[PDB]
């Protein structure tokens, strides 16, 4: 452990402190989970074996790179590549202006990217959100932190309930589903495709209840006609007040048809009639992208 | 059919090559044997059935456990113990739930402290160097089922029954990749049951021909007449049970007739 000097902490995690730091030796430039062990209770987090033995299989230029494991007798350090920041810092100080367009269409295009690789590696990451998307000189995005994610079968079946961040959580785990797969996290990519283009979250509730309101309010209140089964799941209740869906040329307001047409497809109720990832990949809102660099 | 199903099958295709114990890791072992091994992973059956534990896990487990011990020389002793840690892993990866370090404790009989369980955790860790994500018999299985026609519950059942007695015995199993004993496992199944045969479009899928199962096939044939003369039947208790359709107590065929 001792081929490091920490520069400052950077980071929080949900499952542990991130520094910045550099390699004495080498000078290279790198990122320092710590995860707390404290020994004698339940061991290494299952948290931790999820994330660095699945980050271990995904090698890929629009996931973050993890370069080694030190695994003391006291602690466990994850060592990353060094990215300068997140797109959540990178988008309040693009406030007043908002990020140009073309910047936004590679984000998109290269995060998709990453989510397709994961999603064809058996992997759900379910947290993405913007301070989890990391950022750059050289205009290049990647999905970061892992700790929340998890192997997924074919078929799936149930897995864990308390997951994805609120803002940013996907309809069908809100409502109490019994499977949930990957469209969960395109959902949350939505969610964020829409942030960059508006300078605001999308739906930033306060509970699972006002996070199910907000959506209800911009892409009207699901029925049997929009999403077959809705009004037979668990935490559907037939008093949920029935608003009418939002115009999309008012909630985002930037958007040309095509980016309308993507954002429709990300964020459709029915996780079924979802669009994928790779298929995301293939829609005419990408005819034309490249990779401008960030104004940094 | 979902979104990633053919990628991800050619993904497991080229990791269960990469997450290969060497097979005649036993032979240099020198205090464990194959039948301690069945023992052991017997073991590991019961306790997922006391815990309501996933079938993955014990798969898991097993995996780590040929891993582990293909590098590392264990005696006798702590041949338990290994086990308890490649499945107190499974259960953290695997799980929603995993019992805790004390459930794991308890049903070593308190052979083992609570200190020492999570020692072999980390070491096993350091061992497997973090590599947990492994193909299963089980995933493939679960892949295979849904090129069905139609969706037998009792195929099902079967193949997974017979594709966990292979967890029991290192020889021969060990020569076989999991998709090739799934896919041994599938068609046993299938034939036993309905007559039919490894379909169409799994010898599409998995460039498999009854052809290429066969050596697989003709051991796990013999591993399925031996199932109640075997030293050990936790599997075939646990495939009695209705949840199970009662699979293990079906008649294996004579002849296969390949
Ligand atoms: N939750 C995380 N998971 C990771 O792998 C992480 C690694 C990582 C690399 C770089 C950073 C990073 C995070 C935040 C910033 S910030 N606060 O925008 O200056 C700058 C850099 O995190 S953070």
């Amino acid at each position: 452990m001792e081929n490091f000097q920490k520069v400052e902490k950077i980071g929080e995690g949900t499952y542990g402190v991130v520094y910045k730091a550099r390699n004495k030796l080498t000078g290279e430039v790198v990122a320092l989970k710590k995860i707390r062990l404290d020994t004698e209770t339940e061991g290494v987090p299952s948290t931790a074996i999820r994330e660095i033995s699945l980050l271990k299989e995904l090698n890929h230029p629009n996931i973050v790179k993890l370069l080694d494991v030190i695994h003391t007798e006291n602690k466990l350090y994850l060592v990353f590549e060094f990215l300068h920041q997140d797109l959540k810092k990178f988008m309040d100080a693009s406030a007043l202006t908002g990020i140009p367009l073309p910047l936004i269409k590679s984000y998109l295009f290269q995060l998709l990217q990453g989510l397709a690789f994961c999603h064809s590696h058996r992997v759900l990451h379910r947290d993405l959100k913007p301070q989890n998307l990391l950022i750059n000189t050289e205009g290049a995005i990647k999905l970061a932190d892992f700790g929340l994610a998890r192997a997924f079968g074919v078929p799936v079946r149930t897995y864990t309930h308390e997951v994805v961040t609120l803002w940013y959580r996907a309809p069908e785990i809100l409502l109490g589903c019994k499977y949930y797969s990957t469209a969960v996290d395109i959902w949350s990519l939505g969610c964020i495709f829409a942030e960059m283009v508006t300078r605001r979250a999308l739906f930033p509730g306060d509970s699972e209840i006002d996070q199910l309101f907000r959506i209800f309010r911009t892409l009207g209140t699901p029925d049997e006609v929009v999403w077959p089964g809705v009004t037979s799941m668990p935490d559907y209740k037939p008093s949920f007040p029935k608003w009418a869906r939002q115009d999309f040329s008012k909630v985002v307001p930037p958007l040309d048809e095509d980016g309308r047409s993507l954002l429709s497809q990300m964020l459709h109720y029915d996780p079924n009639k979802r669009i994928s990832a790779k298929a995301a990949l293939a829609h005419p809102f990408f005819q034309d992208v490249t990779k401008p660099v960030p104004h940094l | 059919v979902p979104d990633y199903h053919e990628d991800i099958h050619t993904y497991l295709r080229e990791m269960e090559v990469k997450c290969k114990p060497k097979v005649g890791y036993m032979k240099k072992q020198p205090d464990i044997t194959n039948s301690m091994r069945a023992i052991l992973v017997d073991w590991l059956v019961e306790v997922g059935e006391e815990y309501k534990l996933q079938n993955e896990t014990l798969h898991l487990a097993v995996n780590y456990i040929d891993r582990f011990l293909s590098s590392m020389s264990v005696l006798r002793g702590k041949l338990q113990l290994v086990g308890t840690a490649a499945m107190l892993l499974a259960s953290k990866f695997e799980e929603i739930y995993p019992p805790e370090v004390a459930e794991f404790v308890y049903i070593t009989d308190d052979t083992y402290t609570k200190k020492q369980v999570l020692r072999m955790e980390h070491l096993v860790l350091k061992v497997l160097t973090f590599d947990l994500a492994a193909p299963t018999v089980n995933q493939f299985l679960t892949q295979y089922f849904l090129h069905q026609q139609p969706a037998n519950c009792k195929v099902e059942s079967l193949a997974m029954f017979l594709g966990e007695l292979s967890l029991i015995d290192a020889d021969p199993y060990l020569k076989y990749l999991p998709s090739v004993i799934a896919g041994a496992a599938f068609h046993l199944a299938l034939y036993t049951v309905t007559g039919q045969s490894w379909p169409e479009s799994l010898i599409r899928k998995t460039g498999y021909t009854l052809e290429s199962l066969k050596p697989c096939l003709m051991d796990l044939h013999q591993t399925y007449l031996k199932a109640p003369q075997h030293a050990q039947q936790s599997i075939r208790e646990k495939y009695k049970n209705s949840k199970y359709h009662g699979v293990s107590l079906l008649n294996p065929p004579e002849t296969l007739n390949l």
